């Protein structure tokens, strides 16, 4: 074999995009989660 | 007052008041006992932390006598157990020296009967002691209106 | 209320009432029976099931002699076969050991004789009744007001 196999780019874009999809779910999850929170907080806070 | 108030038990001795209001049941969080009335042990409380309460459904034969709500809130005297309260400047104050620990969750009534506030606490300025409670508002929202120094009582 | 309100039969006993208003007759689903008038006895009784009721267009001689129904809802108490009915905060009740079964389709009369809601059930309380009903509303609107263990009579 004239070239070594890395890590980086030995994943096809098909598996790739699958596990980004897949990640990046719960990334924006969390992050709306955490957005939710705050919007909420502060609807409190000013109709308090 | 008397007849729908119901004090709480630490250890044989009163150290605060459970409330109902509109068929729903409200204890102050921060005052740890158990519920004299047999049943009302049985109710499950859902608990607001921020608020420091914990509210609860109550059951069928005691919902409707009830100590009915209200909203409005024009400043001077209301009623309360210990004498008048004054309310003025939106804020709700007594004579210094009456009330302290253990008087935690007792109702403020209204001259028809209704309530106007729940006590949680107390801070003495030297004039007069300005309650920390929880205040309702027209558009049906209850802040907790806690003065500077205040503690639970 | 007795000149204009019509018992339903069934096997010689009476099971529930029927309610002429607003040139119109109304007679509860929960019920079974037969009109006691034969007159009305014709009409096709168009049905909402989901508002437990059937409804049905009079015909012309008697549509001039009905009851009146009413929007606004002044709280207090309103006139009723069984005496004084209570309403406040939305809600329909009756001191309790008063009404029952066969009472469904009674109308809620008021202080100028005209229909404020219609009986189709009630739950007891212990301390009250409270009233399963319908009421009307400011906006042209037809509204249940059925509270929890709510069971038809």
């Amino acid at each position: 074999h004239k070239v070594d196999q890395e890590f980086q780019a030995a994943v096809s874009k098909t598996s790739w995009n699958w596990l980004l999809a897949l990640f990046g779910g719960a990334s924006s999850l969390i992050v709306v989660g955490l957005i939710v929170l705050v919007c909420s907080s502060m609807l409190i806070n000013t109709r308090r | 007052e008397s007849d729908k108030t119901f004090p709480i038990m630490l250890n044989g001795q009163v150290n605060g008041y459970a409330c109902v209001v509109g068929g729903r049941l409200m204890k102050p969080l921060h005052v740890e006992g158990k519920i004299d009335n047999e049943q009302l042990a049985a109710v499950k409380l859902k608990k607001a932390s921020m608020y420091d309460l914990e509210y609860g459904d109550v059951p069928q034969n005691m919902k409707s006598d009830t100590l009915q709500y209200t909203s409005d809130k024009p400043p001077g005297f209301y009623n309360w157990h210990h004498g008048a309260v004054q309310y003025e400047n939106g804020r709700f104050t007594v004579p210094r020296g009456v009330g302290g620990k253990g008087d935690s969750g007792r109702p403020i009534l209204d001259n028809r009967g209704r309530v106007v506030a729940i006590v949680l606490g107390g801070a003495n300025e030297g004039t007069r002691t300005a309650l920390s409670v929880v205040t309702w508002n027209q558009k049906g929202v209850t802040i907790k209106d806690t003065p500077e120094g205040s503690e639970p009582w």
